[PDB]
C-alpha cells in the first residue's frame, strides 16, 4: 500500500523523549525528511560508483557520500554510528 | 625525500593589486582600504570547501594525486559546473 | 611645465575596459599554488597535485570572485555610494545564502 | 532473527535494502551498505527529534508540532545548513526583528 | 483575478518579513513577482500531469515540480 | 481620544505574525487565481485540494523570504521603507 | 588509450553552418563538456519521469517531456519540432 | 546481408545515434530503452549544438576573426537570453565577462 517510517520514528522518539507525542502532520513531515535524505545519499553514491567504474555499491561508498553531504560534526558523528553498526553487525 | 619549505602566510600572496584587478573586471571604480582583508577571508572559505570535497574524492579512489576530474566533480556537486577540463 | 597627471578615476575606467576585453588569469600562478597546497595540507599530509587541477581551481576561484564583485558593485550603487565597502560584501553573501 | 536486531537498529534494514534494489542505483548492493545507511538515517532522526523535543518543552507542550520542528531546525547551524533550501509547511519563521527598527 | 491578492494580505506577509513601513508602489510590484513565480511552477506541474495522461493535477505533481526548481517542500508526500 | 504613535502597531503586528503559522491569504481568491492561470496552458483541468494547499504554502514561504531579503536591502541604504528598486535588487542578486 | 568524444560530429555541424570557420582545440573540448552536461541532465530528468509513473522503459515520449521541462520557451518548441520531425522521418 | 545503413543517416542526422544508444544502455538510467528515444535525443543535442555554433560564428565574424575561440563562446552565451537562462550556472573557462559599465560611473 503506502509505506512510511512512522513506526520507526515513534520508536526513536520513545527512546529520546519517553513522554513526548507527535501530530499527524509532524509524522508526515518526518517521512518527507527521511525520503529526501535517502534520495540524496543514494544519488551521490551512484555518482561515486560511476566515477570509479565500480559496479557494486558498498558501505565504503556510503561512507564517502556521507562525508560529502553532511557538514562537520554531523558528519563525524554519522561516521561513528555507521562504523559501530557495521562492526556490531559483522560479528 | 627532499620536501619543499613548509608553507606559511601564503594568504599574503593574494596581493593588493591582484584583488584590485579582479575588482576592475567586476566594474568597481573605487575601493575602500578594508576590502582586501574581507576578500581574503571570503576566498579562503570558498577554497576550503572546494579542496575538502576534492580531497574526499581523491581518497575514495585510493589515490594520492588530486586530478582535474576530482575538482570538476567537487565543483559540479556544489552547483558551479565548470566547462573545459573534461577528458 | 606641469607633469601630465590624469584625474582620479580616468585610469580606473581605462583599466576596466582593458581587463574586460581580455581573458588572461589575473593572479600569479605560484603564490596561488602555494596557497592551495597550504590549505590542502590541513586535511591530509603529503598530497600531490596535477598541474591542470590547479589551473582548474584557479579558473573557478577567479570566476567566483568576479561574480561576487558584480553583485557587490550593485549593492554599493543601491546605497547611492560609488565605493564598495565590507558591509556591501556581507550583504551580497547573505543574500546569496552562503551565510 | 532480523538483521536490524543483529545490528542494534530501529530502522528497517530489509526495507531499505529492497528500496535500494528497486531504485535503479547500481547493479549490485553490498551487504554492509544498507546497514550503514540505516544507521545514519536513525542517527539524524534522533538528532532532529532531540532538538524538537527541547523546543516543545520550552513551549510547555507535550506533543511536537510542525512549529517546533521549524524552530528546532532553524536554531541549529548545521541542521539549518543541511536544510537551507527546505520549506516546512506551517513552520513559520524564527522571531527576529532588526535592531534598527526598534525605537530609540 | 490578480486583484484578489489584496493590499492588507501583502501587508500581513510583509509584517511576517519584518517590514515596518511600505511604499504605496510596492503592492503592484509584488503582484507581478508573484505572478511570475506561479506561472513557472504551474507550467511544470501541468507538464507532469500531461505526461501521466491524466486530467487531475495531484499534490505529487506539484511536489516534483517544486523539487526540480530547488525549492523542496516537506509535508505533502 | 488615545492614539498610538506610527510604528507601535506595526511592531505589535510583527510579533503577532511571527508567533503564529496560519496561512495569510484567503483560500478562495487564491484558488481562483490558480485556476485562471492554469487555464492558459490546458483546458478543463481540475485540481486536488491538497495540491492547492501545497501551492499556497510554497507561495507564501517564497514571498516571506523575499521580504526578508528586501528588508536587508532597504536597511543597507539607511532607509526603513522598502521600495520597488529594493525588490529588483534582491531578485537580481538571487538570479531570477 | 581510446577516448571517445563528439569532436567529429561537432566539426561536421560547424561545416554545415559556417563553411569557412574553424575551431581551436580548447573550444572543441568545451563543446564536449557542454554536450555531456546536457546529456546527463536530460537522461536524469527522463529517469525521474519514468520512475514517477512506474514505467520500466524510457521511450521517446519521456524524452519529449523532459525536453519541455528543461529548455525555456522558443528553444524548447524548436527542439521539440526537430525531434518529432526526425523521429517521423526515421520511422518511414 | 543488407547493406549497412546507419540510424543517423536514416534519421537525416549528423550526431551518432548508435553511440548515444550505448551510453543510455550503460548509464543505468532505466531498465529498458525504446528504439525511438536515442533518435529524439540525438536530434535535440544536434539542434542545440547548431544554435550555439550559429551565435558563436556570428560573434566571430563581428570580431573579424575566422576561428572561433572560447571568448566568442562566452560572448555568444551571455548575449542570448534563453541560452543565458539555460547556462546560468555554468563557467566558461577563459571566457571573461561581457563588457559592461554601470551608467552612473561614467562622467557627466
Amino acid at each position: 500500500r503506502k509505506e512510511s517510517y512512522s513506526i520507526y520514528v515513534y520508536k526513536v522518539l520513545k527512546q529520546v523523549h519517553p513522554d513526548t507525542g507527535i501530530s499527524s502532520k509532524a509524522m508526515g513531515i518526518m517521512n518527507s525528511f527521511v525520503n529526501d535524505i535517502f534520495e540524496r545519499i543514494a544519488g551521490e553514491a551512484s555518482r561515486l560508483a560511476h566515477y570509479n567504474k565500480r559496479s557494486t555499491i558498498t558501505s565504503r561508498e556510503i561512507q564517502t557520500a556521507v562525508r560529502l553531504l553532511l557538514p562537520g560534526e554531523l558528519a563525524k558523528h554519522a561516521v561513528s554510528e555507521g562504523t559501530k553498526a557495521v562492526t556490531k553487525y559483522t560479528s | 625525500k627532499r620536501h619543499r619549505k613548509v608553507l606559511r602566510d601564503n594568504i599574503q600572496g593574494i596581493t593588493k593589486p591582484a584583488i584590485r584587478r579582479l575588482a576592475r573586471r567586476g566594474g568597481v571604480k573605487r575601493i575602500s582600504g578594508l576590502i582586501y582583508e574581507e576578500t581574503r577571508g571570503v576566498l579562503k572559505v570558498f577554497l576550503e570547501n572546494v579542496i575538502r570535497d576534492a580531497v574526499t574524492y581523491t581518497e575514495h579512489a585510493k589515490r594520492k594525486t588530486v586530478t582535474a576530474m576530482d575538482v570538476v566533480y567537487a565543483l559540479k556537486r556544489q552547483g558551479r559546473t565548470l566547462y573545459g577540463f573534461g577528458g | 611645465k606641469k607633469p601630465h597627471r590624469y584625474r582620479p578615476g580616468t585610469v580606473a575606467l581605462r583599466e576596466i575596459r582593458r581587463y574586460q576585453k581580455s581573458t588572461e588569469l589575473l593572479i600569479r600562478k605560484l603564490p596561488f599554488q602555494r596557497l592551495v597546497r597550504e590549505i590542502a595540507q590541513d586535511f591530509k599530509t603529503d598530497l600531490r597535485f596535477q598541474s591542470s587541477a590547479v589551473m582548474a581551481l584557479q579558473e573557478a576561484c577567479e570566476a567566483y570572485l568576479v561574480g561576487l564583485f558584480e553583485d557587490t558593485n550593485l549593492c554599493a550603487i543601491h546605497a547611492k555610494r560609488v565605493t564598495i565597502m565590507p558591509k556591501d560584501i556581507q550583504l551580497a553573501r547573505r543574500i546569496r545564502g552562503e551565510r | 532473527k532480523t538483521r536490524s536486531s543483529r545490528a542494534g537498529l530501529q530502522f528497517p534494514v530489509g526495507r531499505v535494502h529492497r528500496l535500494l534494489r528497486k531504485g535503479n542505483y547500481s547493479e549490485r548492493v553490498g551487504a554492509g551498505a544498507p546497514v550503514y545507511l540505516a544507521a545514519v538515517l536513525e542517527y539524524l532522526t534522533a538528532e532532529i527529534l532531540e532538538l524538537a523535543g527541547n523546543a516543545a518543552r520550552d513551549n510547555k507542550k507535550t506533543r511536537i508540532i510542525p512549529r517546533h520542528l521549524q524552530l528546532a531546525i532553524r536554531n541549529d547551524e548545521e541542521l539549518n545548513k543541511l536544510l537551507g533550501r527546505v520549506t516546512i509547511a506551517q513552520g513559520g519563521v524564527l522571531p527576529n526583528i532588526q535592531a534598527v527598527l526598534l525605537p530609540k
